């Protein structure tokens, strides 16, 4: 079977500008496991981004967590870009501070 | 409430060149404590939790040997099953196995389990009694007979009911400091307007451990569900979890809606 990734970008602790914090991209609900997830600052890729170990929930769907350290500001934009088999064009989900 | 030991294993075949990818990941409740992944240079079961580091090199040798032999078994089985489902070998397919045990609070065993799945769908599972198997289809019926003839279920009953319990019991002693500490959630409300007449009340619960939480909204004493939005619990990324639920509300009426947060770390209040 296949199933489409669900995505949630958030920070680890309440965002405060100028403070370092961590940017998280939670991907889950997918199957196949092969997935490319990249965290974008202002459109560009952050390398030096890590993920967790691939596990699966009760329905054999995989989940994964990707994170970098970031320091919010009002000017930069942040997002996650996920691409996987079930999607025709990769979803980009932009980090809104209030969720 | 009780505690769990659980192993998660994935095998993905790589048709291009090479052996399939094997990742084993072991958990004591919501806490990963070990990983093995085969592309990782060390070819070693690595500690993923402070408290499992105290195990000496024998642990790590008996453990690295079993996950490596496992990977060798589902390599042989990625082929077998592709025979069963008559599939082209140019494909990539996955095999997944979850096994583990739940002890209760007094150290005594509650339930144990071991089920696998070819390409995201159930294949064979040990039934609740640890004596019999559940084939989901005719391919897995092939394996069940094979397994029925080799009395393998005697082997799993043994490990789930005993070994599993004994090592879990132990990890909760070495691990007490965090494995038995519940972290009650840090809750706080946020009010985000929209136009005049509507606003959103988002109730946050953050920093909690373990991940079982129940977040709910009520209008005037009765449970509000229409117009509420809930997110999946998500790893904060430091061992704790996060969650929030919101409701759209008429401006001026925010006092009618209490959020109710239930978690094992706090005797349920408001």
């Amino acid at each position: 079977i296949q199933r489409t990734p669900k995505i949630q970008v958030y920070s680890r602790h309440p965002a405060e500008n100028g403070k370092s914090n961590f940017l998280n991209c939670y991907v889950s609900g997918f199957h196949p496991s092969d997935i490319e997830v990249d965290l974008l600052k202002n459109g560009e890729r952050i390398e030096k981004v890590e993920h967790s170990d691939l596990s699966f929930s009760k329905d054999w769907s995989f989940y994964l967590l990707y994170y970098t350290e970031f320091t919010p500001t009002e000017k930069d934009e942040y997002a996650c870009r996920v691409n996987h088999v079930t999607l025709s064009q990769p979803k980009i989900v932009k980090w809104d501070r209030d969720m | 409430g009780s505690h769990s030991m659980r192993y998660f294993y994935t095998s993905v075949s790589r048709p291009g060149r090479g052996e399939p990818r094997f990742i084993a990941v072991g958990y004591v409740d919501d806490t990963q404590f070990v990983r093995f992944d085969s592309d990782a240079a060390s070819q070693r079961m690595e500690p993923r939790a402070p408290w499992i580091e105290q195990e000496g090199p024998e642990y790590w040798d008996r453990n690295t040997r079993n996950v490596k032999a496992q990977s060798q078994t589902d390599r042989v089985d990625l082929g077998t099953l592709r025979g069963y489902y008559n599939q082209s070998e140019a494909g990539s397919h996955t095999i997944q196995m979850m096994y583990g045990c739940d002890v209760g609070s007094d150290g005594r065993f509650l339930r144990g389990y071991r089920q696998d799945a070819y390409d995201g769908k159930d294949y064979i599972a040990l039934k609740e009694d640890l004596r019999s198997w559940t084939a989901a289809d005719m391919a897995a019926q092939t394996t069940k007979h094979k397994w029925e003839a080799a009395h393998v279920a005697e082997q799993w009953r043994a490990y789930l009911e005993g070994t599993c319990v004994e090592w879990l019991r132990r990890y909760l002693e070495n691990g007490k400091e965090t494995l038995q500490r519940t972290d009650a959630p840090k809750t706080h409300m946020t009010h985000h307007a929209v136009s005049d007449h509507e606003a959103t009340l988002r109730c946050w619960a953050l920093s909690f451990y373990p991940a079982e939480i129940t977040l709910t909204w009520q209008r005037d004493g009765e449970d509000q569900t229409q117009d509420t939005e809930l997110v999946e619990t998500r790893p904060a990324g430091d061992g704790t979890f996060q969650k929030w639920v919101a409701v759209v509300v008429p401006s001026g009426q925010e006092q009618r809606y209490t959020c109710h947060v239930q978690h094992e770390g706090l005797p349920k209040p408001l």
